[PDB]
């Protein structure tokens, strides 16, 4: 087990210095950065629409127990 | 590049302005269930 | 009278608590999205 | 989680322990508030959602459960310092037994710490006396070694 | 909750004063004045009219049922004298300076079989928990910081059921061992 | 029905004007350390430093919260009295509190049976709501304000779903960028109280707190910085770095 961690340790430390290293001349850090932006925008709108039909569908049930009264 | 950058400001206007409308909501949306259960622990 | 309008009471709080039930976890998924915002 | 799931998991933890009684009433909307009596010792309040406890109110066995009615009452605190002490620590103990992976082993690991507490007013402390500065018996059990050592005690 | 009733015998009330120094070495608030009296009767019976217990009347006898009435039980009595022999000897009130210690309300006062004051008693009930016997181990090294070297080794009370409540009840029984000494000796 | 409605406005008149009578007459009568004010239908106090409470009958900001309070919370007034509590169960007896005839004679404590009769009438009963309505907000604005200001380490605030007056439970998160499994640190479960906010710590320690928004500000930069400590930590144990000594506090 201790052998499975240090081995392992050392092999992402070896791409995580590419990363920093891969970081200072491609653009692509910045690129995966549009898309990560994007796809939190894409989620955040689709959790809206979760939210709005449901806020509907609950604003009818409530006018509909108040035509009841 | 620094289009590229100008780019990513522009998203983060549109995120940032888009997390405001976020914000009112959990403020609104805090302020239903802050309201009814007050309303209701009292209800004789 | 008294019978029939303390039905109503319940069956429209019997709703409201649901409204509540469902917001609350509604509430709760939103919530966290605000505070994951990031750079903003 | 499904309203019935809860039900079928707190029943599962009475199992387990012959002292601890639970009791569902389910006043508020599909939010288990489970009652738990740890033999004769000490009550407790605790309200969930969703199978995910956040509250613990640890009332004594002397002091009363309910206002008026059937309502449980959760937020009336103890009267006294030493079920006081306990409900900050059951506050705070509630949340290093959280692994949001799982929302079995939570309920579990919570109650093996409920149920180390049938000793109290027994037990010393491996570090000092029973007894502490203040006015409190150990009201505090580590949550991997369950050890003794009080509030003061680290 | 539970209790540990007890005496601890010159200069009998320079002892109280002492013994109040004690307890105030340890830090406890004047939380008010505890007043705890004792009737006796003929056939006996004793009704314990405990402070605290403002409503209660806590009717006794040596070994046998004890009920809990509220303050207007002592309207009965002294109405139902006739059948009765109303205050036979001599009633034993102790009251005292109310001392509650970070939830212990330990309270010492000097029982006065009126006006002679000969006795010292100390009060002991610890609120907490209902169960008594199998915690009993708790209230001894309370104890040991406030008297001195002469603890009560155990109350007697306690017939040790598998299932144990303790309640306000049997303390009144314990009181009136107290009382029993007290009366019995001096 | 025409009739029906014009009579129903009347009624809600002669309840609304007993209100305001019984919270009129409390003002004065009584004192809390507080400066109540009377005016011709304006009730004017302070229960906090920089809050005021305009509760004024409006005859012919709303919050809505603690106005309908009032009306649902004077009934529980009018129900003490001829309610079904009162009678006896034993069929034989003077009417009574049920609550308070089992309390005598089942030997209750001092301390108990006078805090049940202590209730505290009409007005505390809702200026203590008022003084946790607002210092719920001054709490929670705060809370939601600091994690737009400082973007370092991410604010997480799991507000709880039963939040009666008097009371409310808050669940803290502080965790850094995305790390959330590799770092997960200390979260405090905060308690807004009446008069005071009330947190229990992650390790255990127990802080009981200050009422105004700046402490509160305070103790979040406080636990901020110890945060971004405790990350350390964290990767030297699941990093290849080993620990060296630890300074906590200070
Ligand atoms: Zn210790």
């Amino acid at each position: 087990q201790k052998f499975l961690d240090i081995a392992r340790q050392t092999e992402c430390f070896f791409l995580q210095k590419r990363l920093q290293l891969s970081v200072q001349k491609p653009e692509q850090v910045i690129k995966e950065d549009v898309s990560e932006l994007r796809n939190e925008l894409q989620r955040k709108d689709a959790l809206v629409q979760k939210h709005l039909t449901k806020l509907r569908h609950w604003q009818q049930v409530l006018e509909d127990i108040n035509v009841q009264h | 590049a620094s289009e590229e950058r100008r780019e990513i400001a522009e998203v983060n206007k549109k995120l940032k302005q888009k997390n405001q409308q976020l914000k009112q909501i959990m403020d609104q949306l805090r302020n239903l269930i802050w309201d009814i259960n007050a309303m209701l622990a009292m209800r004789n | 009278r008294n019978q029939q309008l303390r039905t109503l009471q319940e069956e429209c709080d019997r709703k409201l608590i649901t409204l509540r039930d469902e917001i609350s976890i509604d509430l709760y998924e939103l919530e966290e999205e605000y505070y994951s915002s990031s750079s903003s | 989680l499904p309203p019935q799931y809860v039900d079928d998991v707190i029943s599962r933890i009475d199992r387990m322990f012959p002292e601890m009684s639970i009791h569902l009433s389910r006043p508020n909307g599909t939010s288990a508030m489970l009652l738990v009596t740890l033999g004769k010792v000490l009550k407790v309040i605790v309200v969930m959602r969703s199978l995910f406890i956040d509250r613990t109110i640890v009332k004594g066995y002397n002091e009363n459960v309910y206002t008026e009615d059937g309502k449980l009452d959760i937020w009336s605190k103890s009267n006294y310092q030493v079920f006081q002490k306990v409900t900050d620590h059951a506050t705070t103990a509630l949340l290093h037994y959280q692994l949001p992976q799982m929302p079995d082993v939570v309920v579990r690991s919570f109650m093996t710490w409920l149920r180390s507490y049938i000793k109290l007013f027994q037990a010393p402390c491996q570090r000092c006396g029973k007894f502490l500065q203040d006015g409190l018996p150990p009201t505090w059990r580590d949550f991997r070694t369950l050890e003794a050592f009080h509030d003061t005690c680290r | 909750g539970v209790t540990c009733v007890s005496q601890m015998p010159k200069s009998v009330q320079q002892t109280v004063e002492l013994l109040t120094r004690k307890l105030e070495m340890l830090g406890a608030e004047k939380q008010g004045t505890f007043c705890v009296d004792c009737e006796t009767y003929h056939t006996l019976m004793y009704v314990m009219h405990n402070s605290e217990y403002p409503l209660s009347c806590f009717a006794l006898f040596e070994n046998g049922p004890c009920l809990i009435a509220d303050t207007n039980f002592d309207v009965l009595m002294v109405k139902l004298k006739g059948f009765f022999q109303s205050a036979k000897a001599s009633k034993i009130e102790t009251r005292g300076t109310r001392y509650q210690y970070c939830d212990f309300l330990v309270k010492v006062g000097t029982v006065t079989m009126g006006p002679s004051a000969r006795g010292i008693s100390v009060e002991v009930e610890y609120g907490p928990c209902v169960v008594a016997s199998d915690c009993w181990s708790l209230l001894l090294e309370f104890l040991q910081s406030f008297l001195g070297s002469h603890t009560p080794g155990a109350p007697a009370v306690f017939g040790n059921r598998h299932d144990a409540v303790y309640g306000p009840a049997d303390t009144m029984v314990q009181y009136m061992e107290l009382f029993n000494k007290i009366r019995k000796q001096q | 029905p025409h009739w029906q409605t014009k009579l129903e406005a009347a009624q809600n008149v002669l309840l609304c004007k007993e209100i305001f009578a019984q919270l009129s007459r409390e003002a004065v009568q009584i004192k809390s350390q507080v400066p109540h004010i009377v005016v011709k239908n304006q009730i004017i106090s302070q229960p906090f430093p920089s809050l005021q409470l305009s509760i004024s009958l409006c005859h012919s900001d709303h919050l809505y919260v603690l106005e309908h309070n009032l009306h649902l919370l004077i009934r529980e007034f009018h129900k003490q009295t001829l309610s079904s509590i009162m009678m006896p169960h034993p069929a034989s007896a003077p009417f009574g509190h049920k609550r308070m005839r089992l309390s005598g004679p089942q030997a209750f404590d001092k301390n108990e049976i006078n805090s049940l009769q202590s209730s505290e009438g009409l007005l505390e009963k809702i200026i203590k709501q008022a003084k946790h309505i607002f210092l719920r907000s001054r709490a929670a604005a705060t809370i939601d304000s600091l994690a737009s200001r400082i973007e370092d380490p991410q604010i997480q605030a799991h507000w709880s779903n039963i939040n009666d007056v008097y009371e409310s439970s808050v669940k803290v998160l502080i965790t850094s960028q995305g790390y959330e499994q590799i770092c997960k640190s200390i979260q405090l479960q905060l308690n807004i109280g009446v008069e005071q906010i009330r947190v229990v710590h992650r390790d255990g320690r127990v802080i009981t707190l200050s009422y105004q928004e700046q402490e509160l500000q305070d103790f979040l930069l406080s636990q901020m910085s110890q945060h971004q400590v405790h990350a350390v930590q964290q990767l030297a144990k699941v990093m290849g770095w080993q620990v060296l000594s630890f300074s906590n506090h200070v």
